[PDB]
């Protein structure tokens, strides 16, 4: 059996090839005292330690913490020995070649994995959507990537990277929940606010009309039960928190919204392929799971795009783990056994074999 | 003739780990050729010292192949550009030029009649193209491959057949001309590296990265056998070469050994173990007449010895990386040329016989900025790893020699009598006496670039970016600034005293060579014009009357000191590459090296 | 890349179709994964002969819940000239299962590249996208195309 | 005293005739709220406004914004009344005649300048280099122009435009600095990255050799201090950023490099004049100020040039402002006083007068 | 263009030299006026036909300033012996920027005034003017065997 | 926003100082290099200080260092507005720019500091076209000549008022 590991910006998802869903989904953090706690242990260890993200926006910056995260993934989460199972890894778009070779070397030397493979998250999501040409809007925990792919080739000159993702939405929800009188400052309260965001937040098709309706009635209010039994009420903050995706000025950021970033990335491509990109906009990532996000994205892009063009936004129900699921399919195929990078090939061609076998 | 090429010390093939290297052979069996950077090297197989270099590609040449008639060579670069050029004349005039596809070219093959060329690689919209040599019109279509094609070969006997091996673990077979797809063989499980037809055409062998070699019939494409039974090699085979009699096969693999197989009986005839390190992996092989060549990962070319498999007959060494420094030394009755490249490798070549070798042991790890020889027969080399190494020139062994560590990266070094060395670093001047640091001129008020020591070991001339040469005196263990500022026309790039110490020549970026006469108060003696680009190297002839300067204009000028208006113009001594360094073997021989990793000698007649 | 191997019959069929007896030439053909899902084989009973509206009877041949590859010899009449050109059609309906969609999408390049010389690709993800003649005309020649399959657009 | 204004794609340089250096050099941007801030004022407000380039590729696109930029130049930068000083302007190569007429109309009607003159930037640089025949490679902020000029007459059929310029180099450095963990996203940080590019970047003579030597090179590493006191460290990215000039594939672009564009422009001329163009290649513009760009350009052009041809790349030390300085001298000459387009000549002849006096 | 007007002396000299002995001039130097408004003839910067002329003409050119020059080049080919006028624009890199700009911007006026000239030499450093290969190439395309008598 | 209006004299002086119109050499010496604004006795308008100004003609003949004397004119117990025409020189250009200085020493009374800080935005907005602003709250912050250089261009400024740093 092969292992499929998706290294997200804030959440790492590991599982076995052929499974419908990843077995372990845990935060991609490393905590050190203000010895070293990785994953859910760091969250459940009080605020006596500082948290660091080896992957903060898709690109690995601290490899020493990444080795710890992968060790925790293999031994504590998956509970398997990496030396006996081939591992399929996913890399963010526009990943430097040096990071790819370092990942291959770490897998083949530190963990002694018998076989290894690297895939791009955006192309995996596009393939899982049943498409080869289109634009993938992968909005994760710490980074949002708009990747236009034409016939299976991502266009590096038009891939756009946005620092707006679910982490900033959770922080904004924490900030705006204090207006009602609810104090959420600790990490334990941060997880509660994250759960509230995942369970009660939705994207409004028209922000101003929804705000007026919320201010003129109480039909939008919802009740959430805290772990200690207290019940809190939330109103307009249900749609104000995800609205920062389309209006980043709510968080004081310069960059445009996800719809405008998608439009800019589409307009940076050739004119002949813009029509195909407009009609094949695929959403992926945990952040794109807000109800009503597809309709709002379609409306905003249609406003931005020329009238004659046709806008179609793809929101598959499995898009939250579409990066992993497709990989779990790809590594489960009987014909993929020959596509693995064997350890014999590694200690015959160096880390550069990843550029020839994969990519 | 004012100048004549005498000897060419060819560069080693440019090899990459895990990538097969293709070595071509002539039908006449005289020169075998390979590629390095923008250069195509034709080395004489019988005498590797004799060689020729063709440098006309604007990109990195991947593969070159002789035509079956032996009159033309087709070479392709990474930009998809293919050039067919004549070989009978030393000019190598271009005959035809094509762009079959916009992508890397991997292999080239010719037909028996030498009028059709098949070029394979990884284009934007296609993976191969076979076309007439004189018109470029397609005479077939290469299909059936969804990945890069690494090799191609064409049957040399009627009926014509074509075989391609690619990275989708499959080999396509076509019949023609016109070449049409016949079928795809998928026996291999990894990248198919080399596919070669036998010289008689009765059989053809495909080798892959899975350690298996498959022999198929040359006319029908049906499988005949698998070499070695279960497997042929313990690692990926990168190249194969059929014997001229077409019954034996020479295979080179990544498991650090080569093998000779008897194809007809499926038995291994010979096994040559090349080593136990990563650099000993074999990436290319050739069987021409009785010569068996295997190219290691380090670039060395081993002549395999059938009688003694453990020890090859010859190990042709040299530089596979751009040579940065060059010097000469007369040891005993023979002159050696020592060249240092940007990988830290220092190689010595015989001036007359051309035999070359390398210092034993482990030495420099980065670019060797400068090298020189003192009176005690020691090579002093300053390199980019912040080290100055004193290596004894008679033991030729790196272990047990002198190493001096500098806190700042050195850029130039010069030596003089009395065990005195002056090392210029980035914004610092350091004096070394008896391999020990004893004086520093940190914060000198300028940026030193080059240093020269007077033959008397008393005066040191140091150049700077400002264009002023400053004079220092080595008194005791210190340098005392003499307060003398020789003026140049621009940033000084090299300074060199005469062998007798009577003249100091300074070259700058203003394309001017200013010679000052030391005897009369270091006053300006002459100014030499003629360079049309920045001057990079300068050397003094032993007769103390001529001096040679090489510049970024790809030009070398031999100036007569007495008459500035008379000069010897060596135009494009190394084509497309400026001369990195140069020296003088005697009063009539000039040795020039460049970034093409080649060393050349020129006989200069005044 | 899933790693499936394209059968030689597909390449031979494409080679015959690309060049231009008439009653036996193929106007459309369907490709599909084998039962063991390791070969892109030809569908035996799903093809259209030239001698035999062809686009309508080609579209209805596509399954409603499975992905397929197709090679349609689309003919059209532009203002300046009349031309016939092959189109590679990737039919991936949204109602298809996730595994089939992923395997067909990841292995599309393995068959597309083996058929060198193809220049028009139509990715149909729904029945509306494949029944629509205007998008096929735009893919073929864009605004220059005025009539497709012998009928005005 | 006359005024000299050089309108670039990214920077506008204004000053007085007879001065050694331009008095004001400010970004050529116009900002409008997400009432109107022009130039550096737009940079100091950042996220509250959207920035637009009226001149984005040497050619004027938004004349309304260029009017405000000229007003800012005359009143806020030069601090002089335009109606009292003659103004010399510079126009990009291949500038449409309609743009020339619009410019000479705006100068005379909107600002009531007593006199006006238009000159070609490439010919001004060539004259400032002491030459009348040669090819000028003006690489600016947002555009690069290869202009062959024979006897003071630019050849319109051989002028080549490449969109690769200093703006793309700044964006590339911005992208590759995130691989080290530094977060540069905002507009204000873009100027910091531009300063890093201007101060610490250099062109390597041999790119692969430079990479091989820089792995263990102790002098490659450099440190830069941010305005807020933070210190960033830059290594090989010093020579990777300008390498995109000669290898546009680093940006994903399929276009040719500056050396190839120059060679193509040379090859588009008559065979009689190609020798002079090869021997008189002049570098100009801010982008061509990298240390070591002349040697690299010579090495790359020599490869494409025929076997027997002299290649001389001219890199004057003042090539950064050679367009302006050449203008500043030209307007300061007494004999030039008759070459000014007087307002009376404008009234008699109309906007077409520039087609005669300014050629 | 700078608008500097060329004096009638220059055009008279060019015209009488163009029409084809000791009184005749082989080469002549033009300089800029002190007022910087006219192209004038420098006093002691002429070579008489009756009086190697090219080497002396090269030494005659200033090192730190720009000049114009008219040279009656004499090149002999295998077919015949041809004498033709050439215009030389001496603009050394060491010259001040003002002089280089003024001389370059005011070259089209003087050259167009001297109608009937074909060969133009543009020397920006001593190496471009001291040698004889480029001048011979300008005079004749792949046909010049020697120039001014001295063999090439 | 204290609502204090800017008197027409201050606006006229700023308009004359910003735009340099062609004039006789005797009229150039009448230009203002540094000027000081204060509050009216009724604290309703921002009037111009009578004797607290420096002329361009006085620079170089009587005033050796314009900045030192300008700092000397600043009161040590009261808040003022100042307009200084700084002529500096960087590595690439020689610039002449207006600097708005808000002098507010800690020893000044609280009322004056509050009124001057609250009304600074209105007068700054009315003085359109000024980019540099120097906020000085102590004598050490404005006496030195390096603070003005840092505010103007930063470390790129190599000369200030014709003298090296
Ligand atoms: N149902 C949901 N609705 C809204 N947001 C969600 C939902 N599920 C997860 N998220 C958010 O998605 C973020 C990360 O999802 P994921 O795409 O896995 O990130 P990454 O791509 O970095 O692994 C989390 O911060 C979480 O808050
Ligand atoms: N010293 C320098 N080194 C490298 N690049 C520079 C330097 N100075 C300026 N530049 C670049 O030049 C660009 C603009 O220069 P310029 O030629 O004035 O552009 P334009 O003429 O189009 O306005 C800027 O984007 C800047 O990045
Ligand atoms: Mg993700
Ligand atoms: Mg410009």
């Amino acid at each position: 059996a092969a292992l499929v590991v998706d290294n997200g910006s804030g959440m790492c998802k590991a599982g076995f090839a052929g499974d419908d869903a990843p077995r372990a989904v845990f935060p991609s953090i490393v905590g050190r005292p203000r010895d070293s706690y990785v994953g859910d242990e760091a969250q459940s260890k009080r605020g006596i330690l500082t948290l660091k993200y080896p992957i903060e926006h898709g690109i690995v910056t601290n490899w020493d913490d990444m080795e710890k995260i992968w060790h925790h993934t293999f031994y504590n989460e998956l509970r398997v020995a990496p030396e006996e199972h081939p591992v399929l890894l996913t890399e963010a778009p526009l990943n430097p070649k040096a990071n790819r070779e370092k990942m291959t070397q770490i897998m083949f030397e530190t963990f002694n994995t018998p076989a290894m493979y690297v895939a791009i998250q955006a192309v995996l999501s596009l393939y899982a959507s049943g498409r080869t040409t289109g634009i993938v809007m992968d909005s994760g925990d710490g980074v949002t990537h708009t990747v236009p792919i034409y016939e299976g080739y991502a266009l590096p000159h038009a891939i756009l990277r946005l620092d707006l993702a679910g982490r900033d939405l959770t922080d904004y929800l924490m900030k705006i929940l204090t207006e009602r009188g609810y104090s959420f400052t600790t990490t334990a309260e941060r997880e509660i606010v994250r759960d509230i965001k995942e369970k009660l937040c939705y994207v409004a098709l028209d922000f101003e009309q929804e705000m007026a309706t919320a201010a003129s009635s109480s039909s939008l209010e919802k009740s959430y039960e805290l772990p200690d039994g207290q019940v809190i009420t939330i109103g307009n903050e249900r749609f104000r928190c995800p609205e920062a995706l389309f209006q980043p000025s709510f968080l004081g950021m310069e960059s445009a919204g996800i719809h405008e970033t998608t439009f800019n990335s589409i307009m940076k491509c050739d004119v002949d392929i813009r029509k195909d990109l407009y009609a094949n906009t695929v959403l992926s990532g945990g952040t794109t799971m807000y109800p009503g996000i597809a309709d709002r994205m379609q409306k905003e892009i249609t406003a931005l795009a020329p009238s004659t063009m046709k806008i179609k936004i793809i929101a598959p129900p499995e898009r939250k783990y579409s990066v992993w699921i497709g990989g779990s399919i790809l590594a489960s195929l009987s014909t993929f056994q020959q596509m693995w990078i064997s350890k014999q090939e590694y200690d015959e061609s160096g880390p550069s074999i990843v550029h020839r076998k994969c990519f | 003739m004012p100048y004549e090429i005498k000897k060419v010390f060819a560069s080693l093939p440019q090899v990459e780990r895990g990538v097969s290297k293709i070595i071509g052979g002539d039908p006449k069996g005289n020169n075998f050729l390979y590629t390095n950077g923008k250069c195509v090297i034709l080395r004489n197989i019988d005498n590797p010292a004799l060689a020729d270099i063709y440098t006309e590609h604007a990109h990195q040449v991947v593969v070159a192949k002789y035509a079956p008639s032996g009159f033309y060579i087709a070479s392709g670069d990474v930009s998809g550009k293919l050039r067919i050029w004549d070989t009978t004349q030393k000019e190598h005039l271009l005959k035809y030029e094509y762009q079959p596809f916009a992508g890397k070219i991997k292999d080239i093959a010719w037909t028996e009649d030498s009028k059709r060329i098949a070029v394979v690689g990884e284009g934007r919209e296609k993976f191969g193209a076979v076309f007439l040599w004189d018109s470029g019109s397609s005479v077939g279509e290469i299909t059936g491959h969804n990945k890069v094609i690494n090799s191609v070969d064409i049957k040399q006997s009627r009926p014509y057949r074509l075989a391609t091996g690619s990275d989708d673990n499959c080999a396509a077979f076509f019949e023609g001309p016109p070449f049409k797809f016949k079928f795809t063989i998928g026996d291999h499980s990894r990248f198919v590296n080399c596919v070669r037809f036998s010289p008689d055409g009765n059989r053809f062998a495909t080798a892959s990265a899975d350690g298996q070699i498959y022999i198929y019939d040359g006319k029908t494409g049906e499988k005949v056998c698998a070499l070695g039974g279960s497997k042929a090699h313990d690692g990926g085979i990168y190249a194969i070469s059929w014997s001229p009699d077409s019954t034996h096969l020479l295979s080179a693999s990544g498991d650090k050994t080569s093998k000779i197989w008897d194809v007809s009986v499926n038995s291994v005839v010979s096994t040559f173990p090349m080593g136990s390190t990563v650099l000993d992996q074999q990436l290319g092989c050739l069987w021409q007449k009785d010569h068996l060549l295997s190219v290691s990962l380090s670039g060395y070319i081993n002549y395999l010895d059938r009688n003694n498999p453990s020890k090859p007959l010859h190990v042709i060494k040299g530089h596979s990386k751009s040579i940065q420094c060059l010097t000469v030394h007369k040891n005993g009755g023979k002159s050696y040329i020592y060249s240092g490249s940007h990988d830290g490798h220092i190689n010595y070549w015989d001036s007359e016989t051309g035999e070359n070798d390398s210092f034993a042991g482990k030495g420099h790890t980065n670019q060797v900025s400068r090298m020189t020889v003192d009176e005690s027969g020691q090579l002093i080399s300053c390199s980019m790893d912040d080290t100055v190494r004193y290596t004894s020139l008679m033991l030729r062994d790196y272990s047990g020699q002198g190493v001096v560590k500098l806190d700042v990266q050195p850029k130039c070094v010069a030596v003089g009598p009395g065990g005195y060395a002056v090392v210029v670093c980035i914004g610092q001047i350091v004096l070394l006496k008896d391999q020990r640091k004893c004086f520093s001129i940190d914060n000198p008020g300028y940026e030193p670039e080059v240093v020269a020591v007077h033959p008397g070991g008393d005066t040191v001339a140091i150049g700077g970016v400002d264009g002023n040469v400053r004079l220092y005196s080595i008194l005791g263990t210190t340098l005392k600034d003499e307060g003398k500022l020789l003026e140049a026309k621009g940033p000084v790039t090299d300074v060199a005293y005469s062998h007798d110490g009577a003249f100091l020549a300074v070259c700058d970026a203003s394309k001017v060579v200013t010679v000052f006469s030391v005897a009369d108060g270091y006053s300006e003696n002459n100014v030499f014009y003629g360079h049309h680009a920045k001057i990079v190297c300068l050397a003094w002839s032993p007769d103390n009357e001529h001096f040679a300067s090489g510049g970024m204009d790809m030009m070398v000028y031999v100036w007569t000191l007495s008459d500035p208006e008379t000069r010897v113009k060596i135009q494009d001594a190394h084509r497309l590459h400026h001369v990195s360094s140069l020296a003088w073997l005697d009063e009539h021989t000039l040795v020039t090296t460049s970034h093409d990793a080649s060393v050349k000698e020129w006989t200069i007649t005044y | 890349a899933s790693g499936v191997a394209v059968s030689d019959g597909v390449i031979k069929v494409f080679n015959d179709m690309k060049v231009r007896e008439v009653k036996k030439r193929k106007k459309a053909v369907l490709f599909c994964l084998s039962e063991d899902k390791k070969n892109i084989i030809l569908e035996e009973g799903k093809e259209i002969l030239v001698g035999d509206d062809p686009y309508a009877t080609f579209v209805k041949m596509l399954p409603d819940k499975d992905c397929r590859y197709a090679l349609y010899d689309a003919t059209y009449e532009t203002k300046e000239s009349k031309k016939e050109d092959l189109v590679f059609i990737f039919w991936a309906p949204e109602s298809a299962p996730l595994k089939s969609k992923m395997i067909y999408a990841s292995s599309k390049d393995a068959i597309k590249k083996k058929l060198t010389g193809i220049k028009h690709e139509l990715q149909a993800n729904c029945y509306e996208e494949v029944k629509d003649r205007c998008t096929l005309a735009e893919k073929l020649g864009g605004s220059a195309v005025i009539s497709l399959e012998g009928k005005p657009l």
